[PDB]
């Protein structure tokens, strides 16, 4: 898949992703906060189509992610991220995609997600998060 | 180096 790396910013304002209830997560794009103004991250699109778009609009900076969780699993021979859930201090968004495979979860007691990197081919292959205080 | 760094956790997914 094509690797991407957004880098670290001052917070997150909005997450736009797309999924398919049979396969996995497809498109991924973030609107970050950069010192009080939105910074539109580059769109990281799947190599194919047919996904259902989702827009996760956060009331920044009062609302911020306190936990990211999801499932990784095999899709057509590839281990990919089949599902993602974003929990804030205000609400829970997801799960999006298929909740089967091996679960993972990152509850944050102190700190903030300020950035994402990973890889998307047909589906999201993997992904990492930047953390800071 | 002249680039700041941050904690990074992951990746989850393909190896
Ligand atoms: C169908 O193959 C494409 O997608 C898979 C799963 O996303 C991997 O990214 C692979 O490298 C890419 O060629």
């Amino acid at each position: 898949g094509k690797a991407f790396d957004d880098g670290a910013f001052t917070g997150i304002r909005e997450i736009n992703l797309s999924y398919n209830k049979e396969t996995a997560i497809g498109d991924f794009q973030v609107v970050y906060d950069l010192n009080g103004s939105p910074y539109v991250g580059q769109n990281h699109s799947s190599f194919i189509s047919g996904f259902t778009p989702v827009k996760i609009s956060l009331d920044f900076p009062s609302e911020y992610i306190t936990e990211v969780s999801g499932y990784t699993g095999n899709v057509s021979g590839y281990v990919v991220v089949r599902s993602l859930t974003f929990k804030t201090n205000k609400k829970t968004y997801g799960p999006y995609g298929v909740t089967s495979g091996t679960p993972f979860n990152l509850p944050i007691e102190n700190g903030l997600i300020v950035g994402f990197k990973g890889s998307i081919g047909y589906w999201m292959d993997y992904f990492s998060m930047y953390l800071s205080l | 180096s002249g680039k700041s760094q941050t904690v990074i956790v992951g990746p989850w997914g393909a190896k």
